[PDB]
DNA sequence: AGAAAACCCTTTATTTGTTATATAGTATTTTATCCTC
DNA sequence: GAGGATAAAATACTATATCCTGGTTAAAGGGTTTTCT
RNA sequence: CCAAAAGAAGUCUUUCUUUUGGUAACCAGGAU
């Protein structure tokens, strides 16, 4: 549409949208590039927020500095963070396992306040991992993510909760800061204000606000309002600022001797000394917002104040006292109202830029702690700025970040759908996030503040459902973390083109009409009456006057993946969570084909998710091949663009790259120049089209099975690659001398074919489980001084030849053609970890057709393994003699309420045949509204049907009245949509007729041969005699509890009996019953199991005298 | 009863071991902070992988290598002090630690409700002070002499 | 096929909520890597 | 848990417009949240009985 | 005098003295259920017992080396206080304080640990085990089968 | 108590049992499956073993 | 005989001190206050 | 006014279905030892 | 229970004898 090479797929779209997509990976890029402080993000706060641009590691180094002796007759200062170009690029760092960063630099200064000598000096301060244009780090070789993180915001929040006993409200207030200490203000069930400062027993009011030097007459002249505070005042039984002191000491400092100037100053300390207290910049600004005390200022300082605090008091004991809105002196007033702590105007995101900020600011705490301890360890006039910082605790809270967090994850490569939606995730999990075990259900819901900001339907379906969400198409994230939605403002009811975000509280105060209203091609309403949302969410029906915005288009409250559904609210939201979730499961396949009926996002999705290789400059190729692009720019410069072939994702797919233009064409800036794994001409392309039949077929697909053509393994049609990879190593060790060699002991050759003349194996070769990849010896070990062999060794030379062979043999259940082998050395100084003399790589592809319980998927959460594959002869049959190659059951349609794969697979035979509507006198009426040059469509056209404004029900009907002929004037299937099929297994027709046409389905990355596994005997734990556990090892299936009590149920004493004795850990009963069994004999009696004397060592070992009797 | 199970069992009796019963199952005093020797990659000695101790890591082979044949059997090598034995024995094995002090069990001290606080009748909070050398106590006091 | 002959073979689906979770039945060949379940069974092993 | 007085007007087969779809993702996740939750504490108590 | 009883009661029916509470000697569990396995790269696996027997074995060399030298109460009361710490942490590791805490501060597994919860020894391996002749795979429908 | 202790609390379990120096008889479907014998209940009972 | 680069041991110390997303249930110690003598 | 007995609150411990696979496994500092010049 | 080497017999490639060699916990992600 706005791509310069983008196919002409024409939309039933009826509305237009004012406002572009924007990019989809800005979050992260614009919250990194903010952290780090680049002008590009400087120039965009210029155009915003110019009154006080700061980048994340500037704020860290203005609050840290300066460093301060108690004395004050030194101090050290930082400033001018400063960045060098990065180490290597982003290809080398991937090949050759190294990390993606640059050095930092800071200017630190030394200043002595008793001699004004001065010693600056340029400290290095490590290597800061640098995010890639596509939103990724790379660690370790490794492509990571880091998730944008849902918290509460830092603020005062006020809350009513009833009482049992006297069924009276009670209300609380909690003021909680980032990094502090929280006091919580609350009414009893007796009419008494309390205090709990930190964390203590309640105390009234009156102490805190005498220790804070209030008179008993002040607090009366200005509490004296309501009857609580002054019944607290009265049984305050305390007298005098001091002794307010005294006891908010006693209640805080456990068995110290109270005193004044101590009570004094950790009182402050606490709440007003901005060292052990912080708000940040959000809490500030809620707390101002809240309270109103400060609309003008600048927020510049983030600790409390006492006008805060009575602030505070005074509002939640009007807030009892039922009253509507409070002034504060100096302030606006403000209404007074409890607050929802699920509001998305209370949940803030903490962005990949806000967690990097944080663990920068416990390195430096830990720096400045050791830089202020050895300030005071040195002599003076031989500090330099130097001698005082070290850096290894700010290098270690980085690698701790992006090595251990559950925010930092490694990439999702399954396709690139996946990766997309793994860098717009929003999870409320995390390090200062609620748990998955102890998360309720009021946190797992869709508030209404959710709409056009976090997607409703898109988010998993196991116990982390309400937990991880996505964020919407429009939505971006204002500088205090808070997401913002553009809405089109209208001015005396004219819808204007005046985009203005609004975060969730303006969108509260306001009233939101709807996208899809009826515009009447001059900005006006047609009727006066339209749904719009109130201020709790509310829908209603407000004349079209007091309308004060409009949403700029539907599918603005809709993820990326959810917009990539067609007819979407056809679907109801149970399967549609299902149709968005396994999108993204889906695998490569070896060729791509796009969708005949789309949505339009798959462009964009594709574009934006940078698999595809797009034109930098325009410009005409000069040369295509498989590896690489070359071209020639209209001034002289030329580019050649490298190409990924054939190489592993981080889920073991395949990640190939192919040109997708000739060695004339010209192509301009922007425009697609070669196709990914899952694109077809840059646009996403998961699956396939297939031919499908909606009958009930003979029982095979019974209870969500399905049934194939033979055609779609001959075909090769949903085949996918995979690719697996193996590492080795040759270490030291204190021995020495690790060695890869093909000079094995024990080893014949015929197991030492494959092999090259230096170990690895060729490439090219097959492998099968079991197949040494890699050949290894270590030292024996056992060095030992035996007389006749240690003397022999000595003097008459006898070499030591202790090896034991450690190789790398290709696991079980795997094989496949060796592709590439990478061996790196330290022979050629390459960067290796310490210790490590050689490392060898070796990557082993396999082919999979589909077979029988692999499983398959719709975008409409039609899911089901693959229950039979027939042969290509024995399908129903079109009267033309064309096979189906689906067969879908009915009974599963009309009952889960996802009607749109029907109305699916309707658009997709009309688009596979084409259409032409016959304007021969006239258009017909339900082609009125129908765009033009939609009257007539090509065989094989691809269409869009946008998610919330798409095709029709009286236009899908139309079309099928109308549809071209194949090869001879026959029309297959009728107005219904029905076709006569014939029966190919016995050959007469089917009685009635059935629904056939062109439904898009996936192969999801859960195959079978992968989940197949057996075992009769195999390899033993070492603690426990039991049998290992998983597949690559080899390991039994678990008989747990629950089977336990099925088998004892059943009665079934034997069985049982057997199986946990002579089938897990009888030692002896275990060769017994082989032995028994290979002979012919009778398996012989069970004995005791080794897991019951392990549990009896370890209680003896707890010191109790465990004993059995007889 | 019996001592390596045969399944002739009649009961299964708990109870608390006192020291002799503590050095009675063992079958010697680990007395030295090691496991193993990195280079020669076998036992230390008195550590807590002592093959004297705890048996020999190889079929019938001594840590001194002087017997390595299945003939000698139920012999103590005289040298090293290894039984010449199945190496299947150090699953079953035990030794021990000589204290150089009386120390409680936490089962009996910490776990609520606190029975060492009930059987002498003392608050957790101050059985807390008494074992952790945070205050004295009076264990006894002569009471006519004192008259 | 010979060895397999009337040889009953237990098959379990997790959870197992209720006794008829195991069920035991005579094995025989099929092509392919996947087990075939008889269809009047899944209410009681509540298997789709 | 109160009914929206607007109430969805559409059927499925019509299409839900964004608002009638949005109040209904309301019930619908709630409803998937209970069975997700659910599928432990029927567990736990079948293994205490 | 209701919850004292309880106690009072079983150590007086009962032969077994209150004595086992306090502890003189300490049992070393056999080296097979603590194993240290060789790792390739001359690198080792410990079973995170031996670590906490070795701060046991340590404190308690020391102690003992302190007695005989002679020196003040203070210094022989402050090595057996850290004596009886260690003790505690081999036992139950964080029932009192701050857990013992190994690479990457993380707790280290004590003796409680291994018998409690669904990862214990009771549950894990004694109620259910893993087993062989066994398999699994993907279900599909058999509608050509009999019952 | 060994019932007891591999159901819920077994530190508390083993503590009280320890200390009462209690004694099983080895007589349930749970004792007789975690020491590898034949349940006593259906075929495993005498009138039909 | 002295200097530099690689081993062996310890320990995450625990202040008159660097740590705030669960609820639901029961059980046991404080403790505070009220009632009585 | 003092002592005891009963509500209150405050901490302490315990539990929360089954199955599968994939990536990591210590740093940092002090004292010492050994080799090289 | 397996691998390698040597000796003997036959078969043209199996048997007999001797020697050597022979895992866990965390965190994370999914499925039903
Ligand atoms: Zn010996």
């Amino acid at each position: 549409n706005s791509v310069p090479g983008a196919p002409n797929r024409v939309s039933f779209a009826k509305l237009r949208e004012p406002l572009e997509v924007p990019g989809l990976l800005d979050v992260q890029t614009d919250s990194f590039e903010w952290l780090i402080g680049s002008p590009r993000w400087r120039e965009s706060a210029a155009e915003r927020g110019d009154v006080n641009p700061v980048g994340g590691l500037e704020e860290v180094l203005y609050e840290l500095s300066p460093i301060e002796d108690f004395s004050g007759s030194m101090s050290l200062s930082f400033s001018d963070p400063r960045f060098d170009d990065v180490k290597a690029p982003v290809d080398e760092c991937k090949d050759k396992d190294m990390t993606y960063a640059a050095p930092l630099f800071v200017t630190a200064e030394f200043i002595n306040n008793n001699t004004g000598e001065i010693k600056s000096q340029t400290v290095f301060m490590g290597d800061f991992p640098m995010m890639t244009e596509k939103g990724t780090f790379i660690i370790n070789g490794t492509e990571r993510v880091v998730v944008s993180q849902l918290v509460r915001s830092p603020g005062v929040y006020f809350d009513e909760t009833i009482d049992k006993s006297t069924d009276k409200t009670l209300h609380s207030v909690k003021v909680i800061p980032s990094r502090g200490a929280w006091l919580e203000f609350d009414v009893d069930k007796r009419d008494t204000v309390g205090v709990r400062i930190d964390r203590k027993r309640r105390q009234p009011v009156t102490v805190l606000l005498k220790a804070l030097g209030w008179t008993s007459e002040q607090i009366v002249e200005r509490f004296g309002f309501s009857e609580i505070m002054r019944s607290t005042l009265e049984k305050d039984n305390t007298v005098g600022t001091d002794e307010a002191l005294l006891d908010i000491y006693r209640k805080l400092r456990p068995g110290e001797p109270p005193t004044k100037e101590s009570a004094q100053t950790l009182l402050e300390n606490l709440f007003f000394k901005e060292k052990r207290y912080d708000l940040a910049r959000v809490g500030r600004y809620k707390v101002n917002k809240k309270l109103g005390l400060h609309v003008g200022e600048p927020i510049t300082s983030s600790t409390l104040t006492e006008e805060d605090v009575v602030a505070t008091i005074e509002y939640l004991v009007r807030l009892h006292e039922g009253q509507t809105t409070m002034t504060v002196p100096g302030g606006v007033e403000v209404p007074v109202e409890t607050d929802d702590i699920d509001h998305f105007g209370n949940r803030r995101l903490r962005t990949v830029g806000e967690l990097i900020q944080n663990q920068i600011r416990v390195g430096m705490s830990r720096m400045e702690r050791v830089v202020r301890e050895r300030m005071t360890t040195q002599d003076v006039e031989a500090i330099t700025p130097q001698t005082l910082i070290n850096i290894r605790p700010v290098v270690a809270a980085i690698k701790e970040f992006f090595g251990t967090s559950q925010l930092s994850q490694f990439m999702d490569q399954n396709n690139p759908l996946s990766g997309l939606t793994h860098k717009r995730r929003l999870s409320a999990l995390g390090p200062g996030g609620l748990s998955r075990e102890r998360a309720g259900l009021e946190v797992r819901d869709v508030h209404p503040s959710h709409y056009g900001r976090m997607c409703p339907i898109e988010t998993p379906e196991g116990p982390n459902i309400g937990l991880i969400g996505s964020l919407s198409v429009y939505a971006r994230v204002n500088p205090f973390g808070f997401i913002e939605t553009p809405y089109r403002k209208v001015v005396d009811g004219v819808v204007s083109d005046e985009i203005v975000y609004l975060t969730a509280d303006e969108e509260d105060r306001h009233v939101v009409a709807q996208a899809n209203s009826p515009i009447d091609a001059d900005g006006r309403f047609v009727e006066p009456r339209v749904l719009v949302r109130r201020k709790a969410g509310e829908v209603e029906y407000v004349p079209s006057s007091e309308v004060d915005y409009m949403d700029v288009s539907p599918r603005q409250m809709v993820s990326v993946a959810t917009a990539m559904i067609p007819f979407l609210e056809h679907d109801d939201a149970n399967r549609a969570l299902m149709g968005a979730n396994m999108q993204r499961q889906a695998v490569p396949l070896v060729r791509s084909e796009a969708p005949l009926v789309g949505t339009g996002m798959e462009l964009r999705a594709a574009i934006d998710a940078g698999d595809v290789v797009v034109a930098e400059e325009s410009g005409v190729i000069e040369e295509v091949s498989a590896d690489y692009i070359t071209v020639m720019h209209d001034n002289g410069t030329r580019r050649t663009y490298r190409m990924r072939k054939f190489a592993r994702s981080n889920h073991g797919t395949c990640a190939n790259q192919c040109p997708i233009v000739d060695a004339g064409d010209r192509v301009e800036a922007g425009q697609v120049i070669a196709d990914g794994p899952c694109t077809d001409d840059g646009e996403m392309a998961l699956g396939k089209n297939l031919l499908v039949a909606i009958m009930p077929w003979e029982g095979h697909n019974y209870e969500d099975a399905i049934i194939l053509s033979n055609r779609l393994v001959e075909e090769d049609v949903l085949t996918s690659i995979h690719i697996e990879e193996h590492e080795i190593d040759a270490r030291d060790t204190k021995l020495g001398a690790e060695e890869i060699t093909r000079d094995i002991p024990n080893i014949s050759d015929e197991v030492l074919a494959d092999l090259d003349e230096r170990g690895i194996v060729r490439i090219g070769a097959e492998v099968r489980d079991g197949d040494i990849l890699v050949g290894k010896v270590t030292p024996k070990g056992e060095t030992e001084l035996t007389p006749e062999e240690r003397l022999l060794r000595a003097i008459f030379g006898e070499k030591a030849r202790e090896v034991r062979d450690t190789s790398l043999k290709v696991p079980h259940g795997e094989s496949g053609k060796v592709i590439g082998i990478r061996v790196f050395s330290r022979e050629d100084e390459d960067e290796l970890p310490a210790g490590v003399n050689e490392l060898v790589r070796v990557y082993v592809a396999q082919k999979r057709k589909i077979s029988d319980g692999d499983k398959l998927a719709g975008r409409h959460g039609n899911k089901g393994v693959i229950g039979k594959i027939l042969p290509v002869e024995d399908m129903p049959f079109l009267a033309d003699g064309t096979p189906v190659d689906i067969i879908l059951n009915t009974h599963g349609v009309p009952r889960r309420m996802n009607i749109g794969q029907i109305l699916e697979t309707h658009l997709g035979w009309c688009a596979h045949s084409g259409w032409k509507v016959d304007a021969a006198k006239g258009v017909p009426d339900w082609a009125a509204r129908l765009p033009d040059e939609l009257l007539e469509a090509q065989p094989n056209a691809i269409v869009s049907t946008p998610v919330f404004d798409g095709a029709q029900e009286a236009e899908l009907q139309g079309l099928l009245s109308c549809t071209l002929p194949n090869r001879d004037g026959d029309v297959l299937v009728d107005a219904d949509g029905k076709a006569m099929l014939f029966d190919g297994r016995s050959g007469e027709p089917f009685p009635y007729p059935v629904t056939v046409g062109y439904m898009y389905i996936m192969k999801l990355h859960h195959l079978v041969d992968d989940k197949i596994h057996a075992r009769s005997t195999g390899p033993y734990s070492m603690i426990t005699q039991q049998p290992l556990g998983g597949k690559a090892q080899f390991g039994g299936q678990r008989f747990g509890e629950m089977e336990c009590w099925a088998m004892q149920a059943y009665g079934a004493a034997y069985t049982l009996q057997e199986l946990l004795t002579i089938k897990s850990d009888d030692t002896v009963g275990r060769v017994k019953v082989y032995e028994a069994i290979v002979k012919g004999e009778n398996i012989p009696e069970p004995g005791i199991p080794e897991s019951f004397k392990v549990l009896l060592k370890e209680l003896q070992s707890l010191c109790l005298n465990v004993e059995v009797l007889s | 009863g019996a001592m390596l199970d045969v399944n002739f069992f009649d009961e299964l009796r708990i109870g608390l071991a006192t020291a002799e019963d503590i050095r009675q199952w063992s079958y010697g005093e680990v007395k030295k902070p090691e496991t193993i020797n990195y280079r020669t990659l076998k036992p230390e000695k008195d550590g807590l992988f002592c093959e004297k101790i705890f048996g020999p890591t190889r079929d019938w082979e001594c840590y001194c290598g002087k017997y390595k044949r299945v003939r000698f059997k139920g012999i103590i090598c005289e040298r090293c002090g290894v039984e010449v034995t199945r190496a299947k024995v150090r699953r079953e094995r035990m030794g021990h630690i000589e204290l150089a002090a009386p120390v409680t069990h936490i089962w009996y001290f910490k776990g609520v409700p606190s029975r060492l606080g009930y059987l002498l009748d003392l608050a957790p909070k101050d059985l807390e002070k008494i074992i952790y050398f945070a205050a004295y106590v009076i264990t006894s006091v002569d009471e006519e002499m004192r008259h | 096929e010979e060895v397999i002959a009337e040889h009953p073979v237990l098959l379990n689906r997790a959870p197992t909520l209720h006794r008829l979770g195991i069920q035991a039945f005579e094995p025989m060949l099929v092509e392919g890597k996947a087990i075939q379940l008889h269809p009047l069974v899944c209410e009681a092993f509540n298997a789709d | 848990g109160e009914f929206i007085p607007r109430p969805v007007k559409s059927s499925f087969r019509e299409g839900l417009t964004v608002l009638e779809y949005f109040i209904n993702t309301h019930g619908a996740r709630k409803g998937l949240a209970d069975t997700a939750l659910r599928t432990a504490d029927s567990g736990y108590l079948t293994r205490r009985l | 005098a209701l919850k004292r009883l309880k106690v009072v009661a079983a150590f007086q029916q009962s032969g077994n003295s209150p004595m086992g509470m306090v502890l003189d000697a300490v049992p070393v569990i056999p080296p097979e259920l603590r194993p240290m396995v060789q790792l390739d790269g001359g690198r080792f696996a410990t079973s995170d017992l031996n670590d906490l027997y070795r701060r046991v074995i340590n404190r308690n060399n020391r102690l003992k080396r302190l007695i005989d030298l002679g020196a003040p109460e203070i210094i022989v009361n402050n090595e057996k206080r850290m004596l009886q710490e260690s003790v505690d942490a081999l036992f139950d590791n964080g029932r009192r304080g701050r857990p013992v805490t190994g690479p990457g501060n993380r707790p280290l597994k004590s003796l409680s640990d291994l018998l409690k919860g669904k990862q214990g020894r009771f549950r894990q391996n004694l109620l259910g085990k893993r087993v062989d002749y066994s398999g699994r795979s993907v279900i599909v429908v058999g509608p050509q089968l009999k019952l | 108590w060994l019932s007891a202790a591999s159901f819920q609390e077994t530190t508390r379990v083993l503590t009280d049992a320890a200390i009462n120096c209690r004694s099983d008889k080895l007589n349930g479907l749970k004792e007789n499956v975690i020491i590898g014998k034949l349940i006593p209940a259906g075929t495993g009972i005498n009138r039909y073993r």
